């Protein structure tokens, strides 16, 4: 869930 | 049990199923209509 | 079996819906549009470059005056740029760095932003003091804020990782309406030009049309094979585009209740970050994970051009009210104004 946002914010894996 | 969403699903699926649909041909017609009728104001073209 | 009944009625209703849509597919969009002179070739150049963010930019939203625009960046800044001079108007300090979206109010008096802080923050840039201060914070969402948009200076709609959208009365801070139905994080929102409806996009690979008045999900549009990150209405409020990680954009028509075109190429496998239509809706621009943005012929479904300049991903992009320009926010910390 929050990972999707981390993906967008620019974070590996 | 989880019938809570099973009922939500169908109630919603019935809700969307009961609608009038314009033939794609007309929809495409209206889309082009808007484009051509507004091209004169799209500086990325006119 | 009470459950098995619903599990089947749901399936049959699905076929019925599927039959309704097929019956309307009497002609293809390409079939009626093959008699439209192609756009040909579009070579838009960077006419201006906004330089001031120290980290990657996440979002951006043009103002009604088609001149100013806000952009939120990883540098914890929310800047209001004057696209004409490249000068900055304001530069609000964000209490967070994980900002996902930012919006400009039509009156140009306010701007908003949100993120993993699960809160939509409204700032006043037309203060009678001359100093921007958080006029209101809209706590309520139980998930991250992915998008927010001003209906006007009193109401704003926001989509969240909690899989719901909400309308807010900025003054009271109340949540006047909650839009539920999606089964995946809602990534985007776009208001119909008439402000009475709005389309949303979620990780459930579907888009939903909503009635702002009754808070009902009037229609659901299936199609995509993965997360839809970008949603955007067609200039006439009877259609809209999408942008999923399935590396395709799709235009759906409300009234025909189905997809009319897929904007893809076996040569493009990157996902879409954002999408927007030209003023006449003839052109459909889209940002990908790559360094470029594609300019599509909305009706002929052919790529008519490219916007190549950013050194990193293009995360956000939009077109002015007058349709005069296009702006793009990149991870390279820059914003380029095209035309």
């Amino acid at each position: 869930s929050i990972g999707k946002a981390f993906k967008i914010l620019g974070y590996p894996d | 049990a989880s019938i809570a969403q099973a009922r939500k699903l169908v109630e919603q699926l019935k809700m969307e199923a009961n609608i009038d649909r314009i033939k794609v041909s007309k929809a495409a017609a209206d889309l082009m209509a808007y484009c051509e009728a507004h091209a004169k104001e799209d500086p990325l073209l006119t | 079996s009470e459950l098995d009944q619903l599990r089947q009625e749901a399936e049959q209703l699905k076929n019925q819906i599927r039959d309704a849509r097929k019956a309307c597919a009497d002609a293809t969009l390409s079939q009626i549009t093959n008699n439209i002179d192609p756009v040909g070739r579009i070579q838009m150049r960077t006419r201006r470059t906004l330089r001031g963010h120290l980290a990657k930019i996440y979002a951006m939203h043009w103002g009604t005056d088609s001149r100013l625009l806000v952009s939120a960046s990883q540098d914890g800044k929310l800047i209001i740029w004057d696209s004409y001079t490249t000068n900055k108007v304001h530069a609000i300090p964000l209490r967070s760095s994980w900002v996902m979206t930012c919006a400009y109010a039509p009156s140009g008096n306010y701007v908003a932003c949100g993120g993993l802080d699960n809160i939509c923050s409204i700032y006043n840039l037309k203060t009678r003091e001359g100093n921007v201060r958080v006029s209101r914070e809209l706590a309520g969402h139980t998930g991250y804020l992915s998008c927010c948009r001003f209906l006007d200076d009193n109401q704003i709609v926001t989509s969240s990782g909690d899989t719901t959208c909400a309308l807010w009365d900025i003054e009271t801070g109340q949540q006047t309406t909650t839009f539920t139905g999606h089964t995946g994080d809602v990534m985007s929102l776009s208001l119909a030009p008439d402000t009475r409806l709005f389309v949303s996009g979620a990780c459930d690979a579907s888009a939903k049309l909503w009635d702002v008045r009754e808070g009902m999900c009037r229609q659901t549009f299936t199609g995509h094979e993965s997360d839809i990150n970008a949603i955007c209405f067609f200039p006439n409020g009877n259609a809209f585009a999408t942008g999923s990680d399935d590396a395709t954009c799709r235009l759906f028509d409300l009234r025909a209740d189905q997809e009319l075109m897929t904007y893809s190429h076996d040569n493009i496998i990157c996902g879409i970050t954002s999408v927007s239509f030209s003023k006449s809706g003839r052109l459909l621009l889209a940002g990908y994970d790559d360094f470029n943005c594609n300019v599509w012929d909305a009706l002929k479904a052919d790529r008519a051009g490219v916007l190549a300049g950013h050194d990193n991903r293009v995360s956000c992009l939009g077109v002015t009210d007058d349709g005069m320009a296009v702006a793009t926010g990149s991870w390279d910390s820059f914003l380029k104004i095209w035309n």
